[PDB]
RNA sequence: AGCCAGGAUGUUGGCUUAGAAGCAGCCAUCAUUUAAAGAAAGCGUAAUAGCUCACUGGUCGAGUCGGCCUGCGCGGAAGAU
């Protein structure tokens, strides 16, 4: 009389993790090769990542029971998911590993503090998703203007007047 | 045997090439295969021959040209002079110049290469039809 | 297109590996030299130690040549080897015939370390830990 | 049980002549094509056509499936066509297309000459390989059949007219 | 159920055997990134290789499957004017 409890329990599981996860990432695949998926697992759990295949009659009950950071509701067609839990960058990184090899027109979407981003947006993102390399590239916007343009003005116009 | 259906020379020549190991160089070139095997081609002089009865095999200069082979039949004569060009370095030597050459030296200087064991000839002619065998003859 | 394929799979004593059954049909019909090759050969495998059994995987360039990846000696090998005895029972284990310690499962997980599909050598040790159980050795702490 | 419940979907305005049991299909490509089914109803509907057994009918719901199929087939037929391929196998066999009638060397003492029915024509893009195109699936095969009863493959070398690609397991000769 | 895709790693497990190789036979009958893949259910160069397999995820969008009791039918069912 509807006896099975691994479709109702790993939702649960599922849905805390990813409810946890920082940053993930949403993609398309069949066409999978064992390899591919094996190399990039091994890399991911360094890195604080796993990369999984669930479900999307998982997923969509994952999304009914609690409200979903990383989704908003899942997506048609099979669905892959890799999301990071340490480091918040990572998820999206072992996708621009895997882009140069197998498939790379797999992507859907990612989440980023769930809000969605589509598969063009997401590519230059991911590319950079390290804070103390961001938050000096942001700095150096407005050290440009603040202080710098000042200084490096008055040594070419040093230069100028001593060489007339 | 080229009267016989399923007969294509070609196929022949690069069996020999590929499992027995020595170079063949099609010393005529076929006008047509089952029923169309009714003349052949000689590339020495460039000409191609017909029978009829025995008799029309009696007949032995410009029997015909070799018509609409033509694209196939360069790049055999080519090879042709490409085979009589390695028998000596002075041969060789000649055909990289860009000079012109004969018949005469063409049997020469393939003679050496069958002679010694390099280079094996290939003919061609259906026996039973009774064609191509004088042609073969001379070729001996 | 060319005469290139890639991870042909071939296993030959290590450094030795000349004649028609070691370098079977396939280097003589892709072009391959089997003396340019044992010279190859013996440029990988001489620190791993020559004569063991060796995995070799073979990729052709069709300028009848060749390039050769050792995914090292096999485990299985290896524990039989590190364990001494010289071959397993016909009703290994539950009719056992020999003994290996743990120190020494973990000397082969260290050998074939990337080649191991286990998260970590532990893991890569219980891996090998049910080789060495199915080849009939018992195994002392 | 299923497919007696997939409803057509009519594409591009068909022509669809209902006579309260016999149906036909024209159009341009598979044109004229024609059906007579008893124990069924067909609705014509919003293009999109109703099929059930007449009358609650326990033999007759078998014949509702088969409805629905030879009328998919025919929309199939208007946009697609259908089975092309038939092509001959080994030495010697060779065949040439004249007219609607098909001369093939299949080795017999006469080339054998196969005139096709109305609704159907075949040429060849070089004399080992025949492609037909024709208008009722039922026929195209069944041309296809009749073929391919002058020579079955046989099994050691393949040998034979072949419909469609594969055909065979094939074997050994003297074995062991 | 079909359709698409995956269908692995230690590893050609141990032994036996010319070969023994998931798939002649015997013994283990497990472990491993796993969402998953039996040290293998059937074919296969008898076996290297190759093909399918349960098992895994889509498309798919509803009932579905295995047993049993029991009426009735079926084939098994070919002879002498």
């Amino acid at each position: 009389a509807l006896n099975l409890q691994d479709k109702q329990a790993i939702v649960a599981e599922v849905s805390e993790v990813a409810k946890g996860a920082l940053s993930a990432v949403v993609a398309d695949s069949r066409g999978v090769t064992v390899d591919k998926m094996t190399e990039l697992r091994k890399a991911g759990r360094e890195a604080g990542v796993y990369m999984r295949v669930v479900r999307n009659t998982l997923l969509r009950r994952a999304v009914e029971g609690t409200p979903f950071e990383c989704l908003k509701d899942a997506f048609v067609g099979p669905t892959l998911i890799a999301y990071s839990m340490e480091h918040p960058g990572a998820a999206a990184r072992l996708f621009k590993e895997f882009a140069k090899a197998n498939a790379k027109f797999e992507v859907k979407a990612a989440a980023f503090e769930g809000e969605l981003i589509p598969a063009s947006q997401i590519d230059r993102l991911a590319t950079l998703p390290t804070y103390e390399e961001a938050i000096a590239r942001l700095m150096a916007t407005m050290k440009e203007a603040s202080a710098g343009k000042l200084v490096r003005t008055l040594a070419a116009v040093r230069d100028a007047k001593e060489a007339a | 045997k080229m009267d016989r259906m399923g007969a294509n020379f070609l196929k022949v020549v690069n069996q020999i090439k590929t499992r027995l190991g020595a170079n063949p160089v099609p010393l005529q070139l076929a006008i047509g295969a089952e029923e169309h095997f009714t003349g052949v081609v000689d590339l020495v002089k460039m000409k191609a021959i017909n029978w009829n009865d025995a008799d029309q095999g009696v007949t032995f200069e410009y029997e015909d040209i070799p018509a609409d082979m033509v694209e196939l039949a360069n790049e055999w004569h080519q090879n042709l002079i490409e085979s009589a060009a390695e028998a000596s370095e002075e041969l060789m030597e000649k055909y990289l110049g860009g000079e012109e050459l004969t018949e005469a030296e063409i049997k020469g200087a393939l003679r050496q290469r069958v002679l010694n064991n390099e280079i094996i000839l290939v003919t061609c002619g259906s026996a039973f039809k009774n064609k191509g065998v004088q042609a073969m003859l001379d070729a001996v | 297109a060319k005469k290139v394929q890639a991870y042909v799979k071939l296993q030959v004593a290590a450094g030795m590996a000349n004649p028609s059954p070691p370098v079977g049909p396939a280097l003589g019909q892709q072009g391959v030299n089997i003396m340019e090759f044992c010279k190859a050969f013996n440029a990988k495998t001489d620190s791993i130690e020559k004569g063991l059994p060796i995995p070799v995987v073979i990729t052709v360039y069709a300028d009848r040549s060749f390039t050769f990846v050792t995914k090292t000696p096999p485990a299985a090998v290896l524990l039989k080897k590190a364990a001494g005895i010289k071959s397993g029972s016909g009703k290994p284990n539950k009719d056992k015939v020999g003994k290996i310690s743990r120190a020494q499962l973990q000397e082969i997980a260290q050998t074939k370390a990337a080649d191991m599909t286990g998260a970590d050598i532990e893991a890569m040790t219980r891996s090998i830990e049910g080789t060495a159980r199915s080849m009939g050795l018992v195994v002392e702490d | 049980s299923r497919v007696a419940k997939a409803p057509v979907v009519v594409p591009a305005g068909v022509d669809v002549k209902i006579n309260g049991q016999v149906i036909t299909i024209k159009g341009k490509n598979g044109e004229l094509t024609r059906t007579l089914n008893d124990a069924v109803e067909v609705k014509h509907a919003d293009n999109t056509l109703t099929f059930g057994p007449r009358d609650g009918y326990a033999d007759g719901w078998a014949q509702a499936g088969t409805a629905r199929a030879l009328l998919n087939s025919m929309v199939i037929g208007v946009t697609e066509g259908f089975t092309k391929k038939l092509q001959l196998v080994g030495v010697g066999y060779r065949a040439a297309v004249k007219g609607n009638v098909i001369n093939l060397s299949l080795g017999f003492s006469h080339p054998v000459d196969h005139q096709l029915p109305a609704g159907i024509t075949a040429e060849c893009p070089t004399q080992t390989e025949i492609v037909l195109k024709g208008a009722d699936k039922q026929v195209i095969g069944q041309v296809a059949a009749d073929l391919r009863a002058y020579r079955r493959p046989e099994p050691y070398k393949g040998k034979g007219v072949r419909y469609a690609d594969e055909v065979v397991r094939t074997k050994e000769a003297k074995k062991k």
